[PDB]
């Protein structure tokens, strides 16, 4: 049993932090100086999630948990190239079929990362940024003919300039 | 096979002034039609499917444009609503509806319900609403969005196909839902403030900020080309709704220009049809252009002026239909912009 | 007190205060004497409309027994600047500054009631010190005067020599007299 | 063939106080034959299906002007339901046994469907009708078989289908659009407690977008483009339905005592006063029973026992039932 | 203080301040001194009223001791205006300009209670200055005397004549005497 928690790094906050009294005679504690969300969730226990709502019995079911961190900008570019089911990966068959290939330059991924965090919304928001820039590609494509390459430099992405193809 | 510019030359003859649209979707499908036909069997596998999420004003003409699509597609089309939707079984109506609604347009073939395509519209009208104190669980606001997104990144749910003629089938079908599209689309409203405030300058009630002077004047179309995902949070989708959704449409507005050319171009418009019932009787129909005007600025007036021209258009002609079989050696009619008031009476030729 | 009314709409039921109501429909209202802070509240209001909808007109009510100058002023630039027309209409009384306002309404759409009446007199001022001083603040309350008569007469229709006769002493004109002298349009007896 | 002039004299003996209605059907009428009789290789392709969808008012005889044209017009006429709810077959069927297993005749027979409003987005057979109207196949059994099978498919593009059903509240949806706001100052006008919200005048600045409200599909109200008002009744139209139909009640129970050798009298002194009663009640000429059975309730009663009675004459007081009818001796 | 109440509704219940109860069934209340504020509330709450139905009647209670006479005359022009028959009454005491606009309401729905008491006079004034200056607020404020006895004739029946008579000094007339002179219709004693 596994979703998206929202708002529980909020809850997790409170408890980890140890609260201090505002008075004098009180002593402050000095914690939470960044985030650290992906290592706050680490610290999560059953209690915190009575808080958040749910029942302790459906917790007991459940001894195991897993904490996910979330991905940065580095992550993103390591996802685009080693799996197998990356994106990159399918548009170069969607393109192999069509007799033309298809290159990913280093430059353009680490602007896509920048602009995928923009978006605030991981990796599933990345085919926005991708069909975004490869769509008047795509229109007139089918039709062109003789090509046989086809680059994606960094400022593609930005819109000032065009991917440039190569005929053969 | 299907080649976007050849699909987009045939739906310019169904839609006028929006061309920023016609490519995005062009795109989409000619993807789909290829994601489908070819088996995709190859080194990669699983090709992502891009979702069409549309944004107009209201009448703007994005239910012809999927109706249009659907008449010359061979795949077959469906008309859903979202705010008919009410989650987590409720009165108002459960989200596997929609399903057996797109069967009825396949015949009961689950292969062909896999290459239909789905509309929605009033999208909007489900935004998270956000008051604090009152429920904290709204089930017409995001809740419903909640339930969405297992539909569209693909799953099987058990439908009874044609319902059953009697309890004995007491059967269910499994449809798969990945490589089905989805095209959410619904006009927002007081989405142009949004993006105003944060994207151009300081406008607003004061004397130096801009004034809203171009209420018809000028369109708002422009604005909305610099939208994106954040300024939809603000609004009140979920960011991973609006994933499931990357590609965006524009389609600005319909401009009074343009219902002129509604009714000449497109080979379905008004003056066509009216002109081969008439020529049948040995009779011409002539349009000029200060009664086009007229009609106009009545359909303005109106609310959805875009779906209000058949009425304008049949008032001002049922009189002259009526006499129009008695009356003999008559070869031509003409319309002014008179008669669009209803103070004259068309002129007759003999 | 203020009392509270509802409203009822599509969405569900808002309470809101009897001037909020009116505000809402492009109403607003101009009560007792016309002050800094009485002043700026209303040029706010003014703003307020023009956004929702430039296109309608607004109906300013008036019941007031005049103010500062300077204070009135600001509205009546306002009432010009703005493209929507400000239809005014005089309940009770008008003074000097509210005639002034009254007048510079929209022409077709100023109203006075039938037992309204209207007072027009001249600046009042005064100051205490050298007669140096006294000559500067005589100089810039004169050219005041110069300039109410020259608006007066705009929107009145009159000629700049007959409002500077009725304008030397207190002047009182009923509902029926404004309508001969231009000052307004009609009178809403009853509804039609 | 027939036009719109012609044969609005054939349909004026049945049809009253609905002028404006009549063009419209003629129109419509006229124009469906001819697309089914035209070429259609014609410049203007893909012409838009004319369909006609009737408003209607409790009561307002929109049956009469069903059966008046199925009567006029020789091809076969079906009176169908949608109480059905899912079987639409069995409506297609139902035509053809009245045209005795003719495609072709059945073909130019046009149906009318009652009640159509009971089907509405009220919880979804509307999406069925959708491939009906738009042209289709269906399954018919030729005379139901011997035993146990074999089917006829029978076209369904270019028949005519009128769809109509009294709506329920679609007043007050309107009102909301067309009221268009309300002014509070002394300018701004107020509307008095009835001035354009009656049912006159409401229905003819009707359009689709109204009908989406109530619960109806845009896809199904596209093949109807085309609509109609009905009036409801007015004073004159009572006058003449009680007079001038050779089934009106005042016929009928004049010819009640004619077997018992009395006869009976209904001056237009007496009718007038009976339609302000009519309207009073919202529920057209079916709801006029109430008003003449009551009255007429004390004099029957006790009509047997009462003897020498040759004729019985009712006074306009007699509806008011102040005072008695009088009796002749 | 003011007390707050529950209106029981069937889309729920809803909390109303006593006034604002009162006021969505047409009652406004018109409590002591008649200003320039207080009269310019009470027409919002006619207009108010108009717009949600103008076929129903309203009841305005009168309990004040007069005041000024220019924010009097704005309601009085309003009740007329206004197609709603105004119901007027009159608790404990009602003044010069609260009995001018006790009478001013629709014929035939005018009431006193019967220990109220009504007091009428002249107008009251003054003014300091010049000579020429006395002489023009005398006579405006004798054309308000002579245009508050017309219509005071008007609805009450009587004669101009009697009217200068009995107004120039203060009259004082009980509940009974009231009816005699036309000035009111019945007396609601009890509930019926
Ligand atoms: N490009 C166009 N060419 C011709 N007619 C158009 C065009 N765009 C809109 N229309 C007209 O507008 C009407 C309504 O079109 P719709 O697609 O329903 O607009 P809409 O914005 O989708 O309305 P909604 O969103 O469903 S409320 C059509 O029936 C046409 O008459
Ligand atoms: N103009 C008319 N002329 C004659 N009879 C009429 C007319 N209008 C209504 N009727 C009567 O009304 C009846 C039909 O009622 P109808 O409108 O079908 O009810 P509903 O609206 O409930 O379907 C018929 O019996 C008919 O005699």
């Amino acid at each position: 049993c596994g979703g998206a928690f929202a708002g529980l790094d909020k809850v997790i906050s409170h408890r980890v932090e140890t609260g201090s009294g505002i008075g004098f005679g009180a002593t402050v504690k000095a914690k939470s100086d960044k985030a650290s969300e992906g290592e706050l969730l680490a610290q999560v226990e059953p209690e915190d999630l009575i808080k958040f709502g749910l029942i302790p019995e459906f917790i007991g079911r459940l001894p195991v948990v897993a904490t996910l961190n979330e991905l940065s900008e580095e992550a993103l570019i390591q996802i685009l190239k080693e799996p197998k089911n990356a994106l990159t990966k399918q548009y170069q068959a969607l393109f192999n079929l069509e007799g033309v290939d298809l290159e990913f330059r280093d430059e353009a991924l680490d602007a896509i990362a920048k602009k995928a965090m923009a978006r605030k919304t991981g990796a599933r928001g990345l085919r926005s940024i991708v069909e975004a820039a490869l769509l008047d590609t795509m229109y007139d494509l089918p039709s062109m003919e003789d090509v046989e390459k086809v680059v994606i430099d960094e400022s593609v992405i930005d819109g000032q300039s065009e991917p440039l193809l190569i005929y053969g | 096979l299907p080649t976007p510019h050849e699909i987009r030359n045939h739906l310019d003859d169904y839609v006028i002034g929006q061309e920023q649209a016609k490519k995005v979707l062009a795109v989409a499908v000619y993807n789909h039609y290829k994601r489908l036909r070819n088996g995709d069997t190859s080194n990669g596998v699983e090709l992502g499917k891009s979702n069409i999420l549309l944004i107009g004003p209201t009448g703007s003409g994005k239910t012809l444009l999927a109706e249009t699509l659907a008449r010359l597609l061979d795949v077959p089309f469906t008309m859903a609503d979202a705010t008919t939707l009410t989650e987590a079984g409720y009165v108002g109506e459960d989200v596997e509806n929609i399903i057996q609604k797109l069967l009825q347009k396949s015949d009961y073939d689950v292969q062909k319900a896999q290459r239909g395509i789905v509309y929605i519209d009033q999208i909007d009208k489900i935004s998270r609403k956000s008051d604090n104190p009152s429920i904290t669980r709204d089930v017409s606001g995001e809740g419903v969005q909640q339930a969405l997104l297992k539909l569209i990144e693909g799953t099987v749910a058990a439908v009874p196909p044609q319902g059953g003629r009697k309890h004995p089938q007491q059967e269910f079908l499994q449809v798969d839902t990945s490589k089905i599209l989805f095209i959410c689309g619904g006009a927002f409203a007081g989405l142009d403030k949004v993006i105003s405030h944060r994207v151009e300058t300081g406008s607003g009630i004061g004397f130096g900020a801009t004034v809203k002077a171009k209420s018809d004047k000028a369109s708002e179309g422009e604005l909305l080309a610099q939208v994106e995902p954040e300024d939809l949070i603000k609004f009140g989708l979920i960011p991973e709704f609006i994933g499931r959704l990357p590609v965006v449409a524009t389609l600005n507005e319909l401009s009074e220009e343009a219902l002129i050319q509604i009714l000449k171009e497109p080979k379905n418009a008004l003056t066509k049809q009216y002109q081969a019932l008439f020529n049948l009787e040995g009779v011409d129909l002539e349009f000029r252009d200060e009664a086009l005007d007229a009609i106009a600025k009545k359909a303005m007036a109106r609310k959805t002026g875009a779906r209000g021209l058949r009425s304008i258009v049949e008032a001002a002609l049922l009189d002259t239909m009526y006499d129009l079989p008695s009356m003999e050696d008559v070869e031509k009619v003409v319309i002014d912009e008179s008669v669009i008031d209803g103070q004259s009476e068309p002129l007759l030729i003999y | 007190l203020v009392p509270m009314v509802i409203e009822q709409t599509s969405r569900g039921e808002r309470s809101f205060d009897i001037y909020s109501r009116l505000l809402k429909e492009r109403v607003i209202f101009l009560t007792g004497q016309v002050e800094d802070h009485m002043a700026n509240l209303i040029v706010a209001q003014m703003l307020f409309l023009e956004a929702e909808n430039p296109e309608k007109d607004i109906y300013l009510y008036i019941n007031s027994p005049g103010g500062v100058i300077t204070a009135g002023m600001s509205i009546y630039d306002t009432m010009q600047f703005i493209k929507p027309d400000v239809s005014t209409i005089c309940m009770g009384q008008a003074a000097s500054m509210g005639a002034f306002l009254l007048t510079a309404g929209a022409k077709g759409k100023r109203f006075c009631l039938p037992n309204s009446r209207v007072m027009i007199h001249q600046p009042l001022g005064g100051y205490q010190g050298q007669a140096t001083d006294i000559e500067i603040h005589a100089r810039e309350i004169l050219k005041v005067k110069g300039r109410m008569n020259e608006l007066m007469a705009l929107h009145t229709g009159q000629s700049l020599e007959q409002i500077e006769r009725d304008t030397e002493r207190d002047r009182f004109l009923s509902a029926p007299e404004a309508v001969e002298y231009g000052l307004v349009d009609s009178i809403l007896t009853h509804r039609n």
